[PDB]
């Protein structure tokens, strides 16, 4: 009955449609409570905070959006954050995309559905708070969000629901972020996350 | 010749039944002519899969991993999720406000 | 309780001991005031009665 | 999410005129895109029009 147990906690294509259309996707929210946009315009980047529920290997990210237009050096960047809020740092890296520009489309406000299949995955822990980052140079990409009205919070590990950063230097993520080169914000882009494209990789011990 | 235990009229029966008894309480079915070869092997695979079903509870103690639209504190929970807040309900005297929840 | 009167302000409460909450359980979460109109963000649902 | 023996379907709605028959039919679908079947009938309802 135990090994049971622990091969139920290994369903990873479990997730409904609501969260994403793909098997495996998880969202940072659910697609049913979308709420307007959130846009990425040059010189700032939007940050989605994340907590991983139940340990898998990220394999695609995805996200739904529309902007495919002025665009050069679009980049996703992923970093792992710190469990307290009295920590002068805020998290440290943990994968820096190739340029992605290429794989963006949608010209209307319904978007298009558009993905990223890193090239090796990152194995994230139940329990760890993730941190996704968006970067564009040249007019400014768009993505369907929550207006996510709220009060900014002084204790929990997480300022509010986003944040947004003032970068400098697109072509280089710092290997460290802190608590106060960020700044927390309330429009947060949908962010999903998959094993993979397909049904399969769940695990089933020998 | 030597004279057995635990109902054995021999030591050879009595270790035999020792043996035998231990695959049958793993395989379930009662059976004869297991060997030590046999013991080993399945006690491995019990100690394997309690191993997992330690991990699997070690799993469902975590209180830790709750999404943060369901409240900034990594382990908070709560009736509704912040990203279904709509409008607003007044406590005020002489009526108090009832909200339910399931654990 | 938050002094002001703006779209929200995030409030707390740790109870001097745990309450052992179990798996399944349904509890109900009353709130009281005196002397003025406590402001909670919620949903109306527009939902009928389930008998 | 989780294996259940599923026994009872709600909804929440309104229309009660010129319906003669209502029926309800479960599917259980295919895992894949590029195969050409959607799904295998498991359940036909009775006629629903009673409830």
């Amino acid at each position: 009955r135990g090994g049971f147990a622990w091969d139920i906690l290994g369903i990873q294509n479990n997730k409904k449609p609501k969260s994403g259309l793909y098997k495996s996707e998880r969202g940072n929210f659910d697609l049913d409570t979308l709420n307007s946009t959130v846009s990425v315009a040059p010189g700032t980047s939007i940050i989605a905070f994340d907590v991983i529920e139940q340990s898998m290997p990220i394999g695609l990210i995805t996200w739904i959006g529309w902007g495919t237009s002025g665009i050069t050096e679009f980049y996703i960047n992923v970093y792992r954050c710190v469990d307290d809020r009295s920590d002068p740092e805020l998290g440290e890296l943990i994968h820096q995309s190739e340029n992605i520009a290429g794989l963006l489309a949608g010209s209307a406000s319904p978007g298009a559905n558009m993905a990223y299949e890193l090239t090796t995955p990152i194995e994230a822990v139940a329990g760890d708070l993730l941190a996704y980052e968006f970067i564009a140079v040249g007019g400014t990409h768009t993505m369907r969000g929550r207006d996510f009205n709220l009060p900014d919070n002084d204790g929990a590990p997480i300022g509010n629901v986003g944040a947004t950063r003032s970068l400098s230097t697109p072509s280089l993520p710092p290997a460290t972020l802190d608590k106060a080169d960020v700044t927390w914000t309330d429009n947060v882009p949908r962010v999903g996350i998959a094993v993979d494209t397909g049904t399969g990789s769940d695990h089933h011990d020998p | 010749a030597v004279g057995g235990v635990l109902g054995g009229g021999s030591i050879e029966e009595t270790i035999k039944r020792i043996v035998d008894a231990i695959v049958s309480g793993i395989v379930g079915v009662t059976g004869i002519g297991a060997g030590i070869s046999d013991l080993q092997s399945l006690i491995e695979q019990i100690s394997s899969a309690a191993a997992r079903g330690g991990f699997a509870w070690d799993i469902l103690g975590i209180q830790n991993n709750k999404k943060p639209k369901s409240g900034l504190y990594k382990s908070e929970r709560g009736n509704f999720d912040l990203d279904t807040l709509n409008s607003t309900v007044s406590v005020a005297p002489g009526t108090s406000i009832i909200a339910f929840d399931v654990i």
